[PDB]
RNA sequence: GCGGGGUGGAGCAGUCAGGUAGCUCGUCGGGCUCAUAACCCGAAGGUCGUAGGUUCAAAUCCUGCCCCCGCAACCA
RNA sequence: GGAGGUAUGACAA
């Protein structure tokens, strides 16, 4: 549809774009302001001219598979050089100084009470 | 089939109340009890269950045709009065009330006390 | 729409008991008094006089009237 | 099978008959087990115990005749098993009907502005 | 408390319906002392009732209360090894308390998106003697009738 | 050689009569208690000894094989 | 008022 993702047809454009990996709320507003598409129109109402303008606008940004490879390469590098952060990534522990005696469940996964 | 005078026997114990309406000759005509109205356990011993039992037996008794009964009350149950009044309410004419609690003039040895 | 129809009496009771435990909404029609009791109806809609009502032995009152 | 009476009488007569049949099959099984238990005891005894081996074969003959006159219990007809579970979860408003009127072409309107939730 | 009954603080009447009951309803719907939101919900819902029905909303609400306010309640009593419920008559103050609590509690559980819509629908249903709040009253009376054997208590 | 047995930690069902693996106690985690026991609530623990067959599908039926237990393995 | 009768819990401190 836009970057290889069928954005929700019923939602307003600002939000529908957010379903693209690499587009958040602020970035969606920027691309619509550049193209000149009102933020309140449902994307089902987008005309081929408006959609292509959005696609042209989005093609400038790094999104979806391009972004995912970029971030994974960063983490890959941290692991390869053997940095402290890389080990945190590889062992599934918080990487930004958070204490692990408690919590850290997002990184660790579900509790293993054993 | 059709009666005019009768007697209502209220067998009220601690556990249950049975109401039995006979003719004056002691032939049964209709009967109810707390147990036969769905009451179970302690509920069977309450005055209300005694009241309901009297009603259900009274209405059946008056279906046969029966105006006035005398009441014989027996046992230590709490529901004797609630049955006696329920008889009056549902349609019967309670003419006389007697206590026929058996009393041994001594008699047999009662069972042991319920502890030890 | 009349689920217990054509079913043997044993299967009817099985049908009613299992529906009672069903964890979902049930729109049922049944002229069998036993089947509706097992399901434990909550609201009854009377016809032709539209009357969304709480289920109760007042169902008999509507049947009489 | 034809009974005299009503449905309950049929159930009462039938339930009793199947009960009396069940008890018959139970006692026939006990006697078979008894012979079987002795036949095995003789079967595993020393070959030098001639009389027990003899008695074991004699009871093996009775055991065979028992097993051939042993009534089979009719397999009780299996009842339906239903386990209806929803894949997804119900909402607070599963169905919305608002001001619905319907008539079969050529017939009086069945309901007018029918609305329930 | 042990000393005895306490003073019950009075509530002032609703500004537009001149009803203390309306103020009591507003307090029941209120959350975190946000009375402005509570009042808006009640007044919007009385306008919804004024639309779905041609009658005075205050009249409809009072009719809903008549169908919801219980008369007999079950009071748990612990006697020895058996704890059973004793039927009890509900004093008039608690009657409106239960009615307001039930109407509000079941409106919050309704399916409509907004509370005032949920509250208006719950009010109108109760005014017609149907819905969850009426069913709560029916069950409460059903429980007392079953335990009517313990009336002498 | 004649029988009996292999299903969760243990003891048992289900096996005849094929469809969906449980019950009893125990174990672990949390409650309740000043604490322990009892009690309450949650969880875990077996693809049914093992490998082939039959079948739409087997713990179940068939067959083999390995294990464990009571007998027997010779009588004048 | 008074009188005869009708589950578990070391040892020392
Ligand atoms: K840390
Ligand atoms: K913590
Ligand atoms: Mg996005
Ligand atoms: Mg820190
Ligand atoms: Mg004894």
């Amino acid at each position: 549809r836009i970057a290889g993702v069928d954005i929700p047809r019923d939602k307003r454009v600002v939000v529908s774009l957010t379903y693209i990996y690499g587009i958040g709320n602020t970035t969606a507003k920027k691309v619509l302001a550049n193209v000149g598409v009102s933020e309140d129109v449902r994307v089902r109402d987008l005309t081929n001219e408006q959609t292509d303008a959005i696609r042209a606008e989005i093609d400038k940004l790094k999104v979806e598979g391009d972004l995912r490879r970029e971030v994974n390469l960063n983490i890959k590098r941290l692991m390869e050089i053997g940095s402290y952060r890389g080990i945190r990534h590889r062992r599934g522990l918080p990487t930004r100084g958070q204490n692990t005696k408690n919590n850290a469940r997002t990184r660790k996964g579900p509790t293993k009470t054993v | 089939k059709n009666i005019e005078s009768g007697v209502a026997h209220i067998h009220s114990t601690f556990n249950n109340t049975i109401v039995m309406i006979t003719d004056t000759h002691g032939n049964a005509l209709a009967w109810s009890s707390a147990g036969s109205l769905g009451f179970k356990g302690s509920k069977k011993s309450t005055p209300f269950a005694a009241q309901m039992a009297a009603e259900a037996a009274t209405k059946v008794a008056m279906e046969h045709g029966l105006k006035t009964v005398d009441v014989t009350v027996k046992g230590p149950g709490s529901g004797r009065e609630a049955a006696i009044r329920s008889l009056q309410a549902t349609g019967l004419e309670v003419t006389a009330i007697r206590d026929v609690t058996p009393v041994p003039h001594x008699g047999c040895r009662p069972p042991k006390r319920r502890r030890v | 729409d009349q689920p217990t129809n054509h079913l043997d009496p044993e299967t009817q009771s099985i049908i009613g008991a299992n529906f009672n435990l069903f964890e979902g909404t049930i729109i049922v029609v049944s002229h069998n008094p036993s089947f509706v009791e097992q399901i434990g109806i909550n609201r009854m809609l009377i016809l032709p006089s539209g009357n969304i009502d709480n289920y109760s032995p007042e169902l008999l009152e509507y049947y009489s009237n | 099978s034809i009974y005299e009476g009503d449905y309950y009488t049929y159930k009462k007569k039938y339930s009793e008959n199947q009960l009396l049949r069940e008890k018959m099959i139970i006692q026939q099984e006990k006697e078979v087990k008894e012979l079987a238990t002795f036949v095995q005891k003789a079967k595993q005894a020393s070959q030098t115990n001639h009389a027990l081996k003899r008695m074991g074969l004699e009871r093996a003959i009775r055991l065979d005749k028992k097993k051939k006159n042993l009534t089979k219990r009719d397999k009780v007809y299996k009842r339906v098993k239903m386990d209806i579970k929803p894949n997804r979860e119900v909402a607070r408003t599963p169905l919305k009907v608002e001001n619905v009127t319907f008539h079969y072409p050529g017939h009086p309107i069945l309901y007018k502005d029918l609305s329930f939730q | 408390p042990r000393k005895g009954p306490v003073a019950k603080r009075d509530v002032l009447p609703d500004p537009i319906y001149n009803s203390k009951l309306v103020t009591r309803l507003i307090n029941r719907v209120m959350v975190d002392g946000k009375r402005g939101i509570a009042a808006n919900i009640i007044y919007n819902s009385f306008d919804i009732i004024k639309e779905s029905t041609g009658n005075d909303p205050l009249e409809v609400f009072e009719q809903a209360m008549k169908n919801v306010m219980p008369v007999l309640e079950v009071k748990a009593r612990r006697v020895g090894g058996s704890n059973y419920q004793v039927p009890v008559e509900v004093r008039p103050e608690r009657r409106t308390t239960l009615g307001l609590r039930w109407v509000v509690n079941y409106a919050r559980l309704r399916g409509e998106h907004t509370m005032e819509e949920r509250l208006a629908k719950e009010i109108m249903d109760a005014a017609n003697n149907t819905g969850a709040s009426v069913k709560k009253r029916e069950d409460t009376h059903k429980m007392a009738d079953a335990n009517r054997a313990f009336a002498h208590y």
